[PDB]
């Protein structure tokens, strides 16, 4: 039985500041970490594969708990889901996080 | 096994192979969009997908589309309709993201203006693979003028990331 | 205390290449069905076993009336050379019908006279009590009384 | 030590071996095309992945001159290679049997200047001799023509070892 | 090498009873036991891969010695032959069993 | 890590007599040696998997300390590069050994 929390399961933090998403887990050997943010009705690929996409990799860097931004803007206020899924997929964690930018 | 990293695992008692390895078996029903010469369309399938070994494999069933550029690109939308457990990241090319021209292939499309459908033998393949977007490179077999164009069953493989 | 494929090679833990490479051959009867229309066909093929997947290359072939859609039988049942088992056909998907290994395949057809080529989509559609279904559908059709098959490898996960 | 590739040591544990699971290389030598005495080679740039017993080899799409009803389209890997790679790593795992291994339809292009008119042709691994691989391309129908446009294709088959 | 035999090479049952033929092996690590019927000139798949096929499966159980029937009839009357191979193929076993319904 | 390199990387010996170019490697467990012939533009394969091809099977034979002629002529005079690659082609040697028929 694997185990995959976060600490801050919402956040809120003003425009133009740096903050991380914490998901930390426990129980992998070989995990394979992926990010989606969630904005109402469209879904992007922010982290996959314990890396960070192109669209992103610009000003979010990636960690083993958590991923960090550079700086954030209201266009990033929704649900991020850190999905972490081991290798044969047979141990499967998953924790959403809720940011709010101001 | 405490010191066995997969693929290699405990199986029946002895050092074996994981199944999980062999053969998975899974699905996507996400949108694929056609793109190219200022064309713009999408459509939602239901295909299957096996990784066997280090391949993975994505048996798009035919389907229905519209107008076509001689050269155009078709991405198949991997951010969404996977199943549990599969993730996006799952679906990433052994080399990556970067250019090639795999597992290139003949494949003939029906285009007609409602009537009756012409088949253009079109080259296809693999092209490149950018945060969960898988998009594949469809041109050449000469063209015609039309509206609709009729898609057959088609499998895509390459070498899945590690 | 090793499970193939992983097994004993030279001394050291290597992997079995009974596993990597086994070749065979199967010499049975390839039948296609669909819209009434019926046929069988004797033919010799080559089969290599690579890793996880089974492939049967098909020679080319010479047939008869085709419907638009139909399907092709390969008879495992018989023909397999030894040590092979109709058993060790069987798709790792076992009888799951899916739509597999679709590929696009020329077939010319003809009245006896000069071969007009049709584009046509085949892929492995279900394997049931040792016979290869694939389903041969599209490509537009015309009237003819004779069918020029193309050589044609088939492949698929194979069952373990 | 006690493990024989492509069982090998992954990060302290007992694995398999990254270089058996994905190799990528490439190729710049030159394809021959030949049969009913049409002779002509062209040179291209291909890569070339192999993926545990497999090998691929992505051929680029190119033009080239007449060709018969059959013919042999062979590539040369006696050069091009890049290291580490050597010719005999092309060698097919049924050594150099004559095979009809990988058949497939391929559509190509044929033009006398003008417009190009497309045959779907029949394709496959026909025999690997010599670091030669030698693919027959057979079928379609034809017609009269001085030019040929091909497509982009892979080749792939069970790589010896 | 490895063995494969039957004790009972030949049955003789009256109709509608059920009947087992066995297919005794030894000397195998990862085996695949195959049966198939065959009366004259159709052969027929019964069991492959230690898995009864459809066209049977309603009243033929398989066991690694041997199928049984829940019950027969004429049209069974035939020579059924088991095939065990191991896993590679460089062990291969064979007996046929004759079954003749009363 | 792996050593390849050549005793004799200059041969020069009259026509019509054996000669024996000298590849020494070392560090190798599962190695595949292969030779080359180079005539200015024209290569030829020589030697490939410890194995001699078929042009050259019937007079030169295959060694892992390198390759020797029953007879030289002179449309063997040129550069010979011996390669040997471990399995894996994660360790890889090479020499080039020159020859002039005289």
């Amino acid at each position: 039985s694997v185990t995959v929390h976060s600490s801050e399961p919402e956040v809120r933090i003003p425009e133009n500041n740096p903050v991380k998403l914490s998901c930390a887990y426990s129980g992998f050997s070989s995990p394979r970490v992926e990010w989606k943010f969630d904005q109402g009705d469209t879904t992007r690929l922010v982290c996959y594969n314990n890396k960070i996409t192109a669209s992103y990799e610009d000003r979010v860097t990636f960690l083993p708990t958590g991923i960090t931004f550079k700086s954030v803007t209201r266009e990033d206020t929704g649900t991020y889901t850190c999905m972490v899924s081991e290798e044969g997929g047979n141990s499967y964690g998953e924790v959403k996080v809720k940011l709010i930018v101001l | 096994s405490p010191n066995l990293r997969y693929p290699i695992a405990d199986v029946s008692g002895g050092i074996g192979m994981s199944p999980n390895y062999r053969f998975r078996q899974s699905m996507w029903i996400g949108i694929v969009s056609y793109s190219g010469s200022g064309l713009n369309w999408r459509v939602q399938v239901n295909s299957d997908i096996f990784i066997v070994d280090d391949y993975i494999h994505i048996c798009l069933p035919a389907f229905d589309g519209f107008s076509i550029a001689d050269g155009g690109d078709l991405s198949l939308n991997f951010v969404t309709g996977l199943l549990p457990p599969l993730l996006t990241g799952d679906t990433e090319p052994a080399f990556h993201n970067d250019v090639v021209t795999y597992g290139a292939q003949t494949v003939a499309i029906g285009l007609s203006s409602g009537g009756t459908p012409q088949y253009m033998s079109k080259n296809l393949w693999v092209e490149q693979w950018q945060d969960g977007v898988l998009r594949l490179r469809v041109e050449g077999g000469g063209s015609i003028t039309h509206s609709n164009s009729k898609w057959p069953a088609m499998t895509v493989s390459y070498p899945r990331s590690f």
